[PDB]
């Protein structure tokens, strides 16, 4: 198992962390989803599927930067949404195949009530996931940390 | 000046004495506040005169003197300060697993064993099929290290596992590692289908490839079994690496099942097989060592 990111960073056999960077709307209004698709970010395989099968959980997720301060949302998680931040851990995700499939998640962030002005900032941390990844042929508990970073600032428009 | 002692038996334990004919004198020394006579426990750090550490490192007392621990990686000289040192260097201040590289940082050391093995620094549990070429992970006591199969390899000699002998019942659960064939047990793998109910099992199994050339390092292979009236319905994967003196040594991991067992071809060291009957002529054929 090897991960990496639509951008090339890639975390080797042993776990570690990463550095994921999100294009986001320009400006969003109060009431109005703010949509984060990761399933086109985050890509990761199986090395050996010919044996062990990998069984891969959304452990915690915690909101970050001008998300944390700013904004409320949830995340989808294979499907199923969640809230954001994670109060329990996602199910488990098979992954059988040595082809890169996509990590299935999506966080919906909602504006709480601002004052104006730009509420998320080039360059900050929004996000941070932890997954963990475990089988059913041992005790294999490997971290990979997801590091999300806005590309661009959000505006959030008095309201 | 004012702790002139009359013998040495006036000076506590956290004083030094000193016999200079016989005049005795009780003189604390850094690491101790006091007058002389009597000083207790506490830090050089904030006598009157105070202390000279440097600013980065955190001023302690040791037991003889007050000292100036830096951040590791770097030590103390006196007069200079924290100085650049390799604490890898010194057996004193770096204690990495004796496998583990100790790799200098700022504010500690750091152990760090080579790239591929999974551990913190102290036990790098390696996994099968990482080590480099001429190597693989293996048990030894209680930790796994990196070694040549074909000296960590087990030897069997089951000569219930030749082709022809179709009598018995086994289970090859037990198999797990390293393995030799020798003696009647035969020399390698089987390399053909083999008829059900032989290899004293129910459903025999063979490996499906032929054996590597000489020195030829770990390659996965694959492997199939015979049951009812098919043939590698089933397909596995195992390894084989070619040893010198011109053996194989073979990753043997449990079947599905409990009638699966791994069959041996006949070592056949000899051109002419004087051990079967010369009344069933021996076909010396390449590739078919057999009697009929
Ligand atoms: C081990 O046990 C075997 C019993 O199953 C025994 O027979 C072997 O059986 C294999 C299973 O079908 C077979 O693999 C496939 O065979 C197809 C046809 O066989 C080709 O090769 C023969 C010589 O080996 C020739 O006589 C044939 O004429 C034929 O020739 C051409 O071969 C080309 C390249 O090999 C192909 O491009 C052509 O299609 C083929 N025909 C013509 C007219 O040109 C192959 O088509 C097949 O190709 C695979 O790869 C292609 C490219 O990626 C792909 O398009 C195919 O779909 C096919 O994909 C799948 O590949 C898997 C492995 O990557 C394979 O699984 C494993 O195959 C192993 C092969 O040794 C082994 O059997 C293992 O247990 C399998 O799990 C899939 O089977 C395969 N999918 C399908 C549908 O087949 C591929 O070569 C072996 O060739 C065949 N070997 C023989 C007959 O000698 C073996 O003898 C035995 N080995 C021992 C004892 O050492
Ligand atoms: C004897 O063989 C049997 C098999 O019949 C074996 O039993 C099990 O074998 C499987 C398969 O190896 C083990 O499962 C996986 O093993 C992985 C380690 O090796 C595999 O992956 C390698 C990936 O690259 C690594 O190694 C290279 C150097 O080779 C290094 O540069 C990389 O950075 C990285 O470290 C791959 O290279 C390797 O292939 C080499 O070795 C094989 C032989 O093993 C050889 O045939 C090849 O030609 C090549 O030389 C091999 O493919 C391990 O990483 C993996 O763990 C990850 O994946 C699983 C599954 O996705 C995840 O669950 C897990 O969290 C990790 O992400 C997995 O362990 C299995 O562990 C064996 N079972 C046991 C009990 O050991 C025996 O162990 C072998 N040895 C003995 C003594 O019997
Ligand atoms: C005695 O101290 C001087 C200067 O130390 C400064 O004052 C101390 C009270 C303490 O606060 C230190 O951290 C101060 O730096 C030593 O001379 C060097 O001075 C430079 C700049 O001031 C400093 O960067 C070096 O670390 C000092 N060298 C050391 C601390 O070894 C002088 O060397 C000290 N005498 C010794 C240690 O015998
Ligand atoms: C704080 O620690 C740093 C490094 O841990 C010290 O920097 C070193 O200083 C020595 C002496 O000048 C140099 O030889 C090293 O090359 C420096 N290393 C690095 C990484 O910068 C620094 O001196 C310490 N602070 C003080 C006040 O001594």
């Amino acid at each position: 198992f090897a991960c990496k990111t639509a951008n090339g960073t890639a975390i080797p056999i042993g776990g570690g962390s990463a550095n994921v960077y999100v294009n986001l709307a320009p400006v969003v209004n109060v009431g109005q989803n703010l949509v984060v698709d990761l399933s086109t970010q985050i890509f990761c395989h199986n090395d050996y599927p010919e044996t062990i099968t990998d069984y891969v959980t959304l452990q915690r997720g915690a909101a970050y930067g001008g998300v944390l301060s700013s904004f409320s949302g949830t995340v989808k998680y294979n499907g199923s949404s969640y809230p954001f931040p994670t109060t329990s851990e996602t199910p488990r995700v098979v992954y059988n195949s040595r082809t890169d499939k996509p990590w299935p998640v999506a966080l919906y962030l909602t504006p709480v009530s601002s004052a104006g002005g730009v509420a998320i900032k080039a360059g900050s941390l929004i996000a941070v996931l932890i997954l963990r990844q475990t089988n059913n042929y041992n005790s294999d508990d490997f971290q990979f940390v997801w590091n999300i970073y806005a590309n661009n600032d959000v505006v959030v428009p008095t309201g | 000046d004012t702790s002139e002692a009359r013998w040495c038996s006036e000076c506590h334990s956290n004083a030094t004495c000193t016999e200079d004919e016989a005049v005795t004198t009780c003189t604390c020394q850094e690491g101790f506040t006091g007058d002389g006579l009597t000083c207790v426990d506490l830090d050089e750090c904030a006598i009157p005169g105070a202390h000279n550490c440097s600013a980065n490192s955190s001023c302690v007392n040791t037991p003889g003197s007050f000292s100036c621990v830096c951040p590791e990686g770097f030590r103390l000289s006196p007069g200079l300060g924290c100085t650049d040192v390799d604490e890898c260097a010194e057996p004193g201040l770096s204690h990495c697993h004796a496998l583990a590289t100790c790799v200098n940082v700022v504010g500690s050391y750091l152990c760090v064993c080579p790239a591929g093995y999974r551990g913190d620094g102290w036990h790098c549990e390696c996994s099968p099929g990482s080590c480099g070429p001429g190597l693989d992970c293996v048990p030894e006591g209680d930790a796994l290290v990196c070694a040549d199969p074909c000296q960590a390899h087990r030897t069997l000699d089951e000569y219930w596992r030749s082709t022809e002998y179709g009598e018995g019942y086994a289970c090859d659960t037990d198999l797990r590692g390293w393995y030799r064939f020798v003696g009647q047990g035969g020399a390698r793998m089987a390399e053909t289908c083999v008829p059900v109910l032989r290899c004293n099992t129910a459903a025999p199994m063979w490996l499906n490839g032929t054996h590597p050339s000489s020195d030829e390092g770990i390659v996965s292979r694959k492997a199939c079994a015979h049951w009812s009236g098919h043939c590698c319905l089933w397909d596995a994967s195992v390894q084989v690496k070619a040893c010198a003196g011109g053996y194989y040594v073979y990753n043997l991991t449990a079947p599905p099942e409990c009638h699966l067992a791994y069959c041996t071809d006949p070592s056949s060291v000899e051109g002419t097989c004087e051990e079967c009957s010369i009344d069933e002529d021996c076909k010396s054929n390449n590739g078919r060592w057999h009697c009929q």
